[PDB]
């Protein structure tokens, strides 16, 4: 129980992070990954005087802070800004003194090696957490699906990758980073919506085209012939009642959205799609592997979520594929948590017990230790 | 015992007689011991009992003396590893544990 | 029938093993002669952790394992990757016990004494067979093809041979080795083929070129005005369809890989080649045999199955021969299996049974007892 309880996982994300007790099933927090610094000098009715905001606060206040993300693209770019997170969610968040609990975290796919090396030099010199172990986000988000072998596509906020995995090991050589995910997705969508004819004026209006995004987009199989399906006008569209009454409707380019992960020349982006990046992640791998990866092309991600990926991928796949191939598009209802799933199963587990880098490890060995 | 060649006045010197079995004890409790393989594998979504199995010799086999290999005949129906617990060697049987 | 049935025939070989039991009138069990051993830790979906693997599954699984090939040049090299394909052969593939089965073993050429006695003392002491005995390869291809006087031109997969054998006695001082075999003409042809201006890069790309080799590969006689043919460009072309739609051709260099075993020269070797040695065989025995090994040239092995080779080989050495001689290539359908085929008849014999080495003779001679 001593760390059985005892065992945190933070998963730090480009938009969210998700936060939590290793044993639970989803994360017991989510919250956006912002630090707001007060653009003037006041104060709220009953407060002090706030040097900084962080998560909910940052984002509801966000009219007299600035906003900065300290998470760029999966990768922690700003390292004053994140020990900033870390701390609010160990003492505000979750409310644990962090000095007595062993904490799993996660990285991104090729994280630079000094980074893994500094995030534990603060969770070990400034957090003082008695162990804690970093893992690779898409091997979490496979094992979570039961499995070892297979291939992620994982798609967030900032980044989308390929992170094809064997026996356990990522597969270094064969990852593939497409620079467009949920956040691209929303600003798209408000264009096609205001050049439906409409106005996301105030930040009221704003912040709900993301509602929208998540509520009522979707991602058709055979996209051709559903443009086509739209000007015959069917009763496919679909209306969103806004703050107030404000009834906006929304047909067509309710799809037209994630068609923009299939083709980013929708955006200006001369990058090639998800589904010709998974496969050519594949044609990366070893040739022995590759029927493995393909029956296991295992999905997970914010923006994995809108319905029907997993159909249109299935059958992009299969179409560049060798047909002696089988073709196998895993992914799960939880997909939105996979990577904090696997990892709190990872650090409940009976066996990881082992793996936890401690601090006699680390005033030991320096921070090559948990480097790898 | 101590206290009696401490009562006495014997001079007697000795190691905590204990210390023999600790070898076998942090093989079976301690972190990258057979529990701790036990426990994780069962986090892997797709594990098998020969899974388990490999994970457990790679890790023990050979840089383990408590750990070996079993004798498979004699009374004993089948093969996975053998402990050596201070009444003996057991062979013990890695399947449904998962 | 306690026998009849029961006695098992294996053929081990270079790149093949065929089995199967004496009665039948082809191997039951054909598979490749590898044992792979996984270069990482892992499983396959529903399998345990698997510390070897055998034959095909070893071929298929080839991108995480490394495959060793127990037999170089026909002669057992690892004695404990042997035992492996052994037993895989016995319980798996012919699900047999071995310890009520009399076994027929083959052996090559001028095997080493140590190595007859080594299997012996494998097969008797950790297989338990009730008996076996170990026929040469030469000598049961020739007497599957009734006779008992003639020359074996034999080749495989990583030997070729010429035993001369008279009244069943193969002539030890007379016996030529050639290492060029099926082997080394499948990688010429990946050379040949590529140098068309083509590429096998993928496994799936590698493997074939070997099935085009068996298919469309010819042993042209006047292999000399036949590439003068291939350059007035007949309708001599011959295009094979890939895993895919990929349609490759293959006029011409279809028979320049064969021509390899009559000019070594073709690939860096500068040993003589199969019909100068065929001859340089028999102007190495007496003298009073000689008409007999003329009229005797038996053909077997996998390599010696490209169509043309016996016409090219009728002419090449009618030409080296004395004219007063009578030359006779013979060339049976079955090559590909003579040298098993031999066995089944020899140990489905009536009187083979006074030969067979019994655990009564071995328990109380010692190895040498089989050893002759």
């Amino acid at each position: 129980d001593e760390d059985e309880t005892t065992a945190l996982v933070c998963d730090n994300g480009s938009g969210l992070v998700k936060a939590g007790f290793a044993g639970d099933d989803a994360p017991r927090a989510v919250f956006p990954s912002i630090v707001g610094r007060p653009r003037h000098q006041g104060v709220m009715v009953g407060m002090g005087q706030k040097d900084s905001y962080v998560g909910d606060e940052a984002q509801s206040k966000r009219g007299i802070l600035t906003l900065k993300y300290p998470i760029e693209h999966g990768i922690i770019t700003n390292w004053d800004d994140m020990e900033k997170i870390w701390h609010h969610t160990f003492y505000n968040e979750l409310r644990v003194a962090p000095e007595e609990h062993p904490t799993l975290l996660t990285e991104a796919p090729l994280n630079p090696k000094a980074n893994r090396e500094k995030m534990t030099q603060i969770m070990f010199e400034t957090f003082n957490v008695p162990a804690m172990y970093v893992a690779i986000q898409a091997v979490l988000s496979l094992y979570a699906s039961g499995r070892t072998t297979g291939i992620v596509l994982d798609s967030g906020d900032g980044v989308t990758h390929n992170v094809p995995i064997y026996e356990g090991y990522a597969l270094p050589h064969a990852i593939m980073r497409l620079d467009l995910a949920g956040r691209d997705l929303t600003d798209y969508l408000m264009k096609i919506l205001t050049e439906r004819g409409y106005s996301f004026v105030t930040t009221a209006e704003r912040e709900i085209v993301r509602d929208i995004k998540e509520k009522l987009c979707y991602v058709a199989l055979d996209f051709e012939n559903e443009m086509a399906t739209a000007a015959s006008s069917s009763s496919l569209e679909k209306s969103y009642e806004l703050p107030d009454g404000q009834v906006i409707t929304i047909g067509n380019e309710r799809f037209r959205c994630p068609e923009t992960l299939f083709q980013p020349s929708f955006i200006g982006m001369e990058s090639a799609g998800i589904h010709e990046t998974t496969y050519n992640s594949i044609m990366k791998c070893d040739i022995d592997i590759r029927k493995d990866l393909y029956a296991n092309n295992v999905m997970s991600g914010g923006t994995t979520m809108y319905p029907g990926i997993a159909d249109r991928m299935q059958k992009e796949i299969t179409a560049l594929a060798p047909s002696t191939m089988k073709i196998k598009i895993i992914a799960p209802p939880e997909r939105k948590y996979s990577v904090w799933i696997g990892g709190s199963i990872l650090a409940s587990l009976s066996t990881f017990q082992q793996m936890w880098i401690t601090k006699q490890e680390y005033d030991e060995a320096g921070p090559s230790i948990v480097h790898r | 015992e101590q206290e009696e060649y401490k009562k006495e006045g014997i001079e007697w010197e000795f190691i905590d007689f204990g210390m023999d079995l600790a070898a076998c004890i942090e093989l079976i409790e301690k972190p990258m011991g057979i529990f701790s393989i036990l426990e994780e594998e069962c986090m892997f979504p797709k594990a098998t009992d020969t899974s388990f199995k490999n994970k457990l010799y790679d890790e023990h086999l050979g840089k383990s003396n408590n750990f070996q290999k079993p004798k498979p005949a004699k009374g004993k129906a089948e093969a996975h590893f053998s402990l050596v617990h201070y009444a003996g060697t057991v062979d013990y049987n890695i399947s449904g544990w998962l």
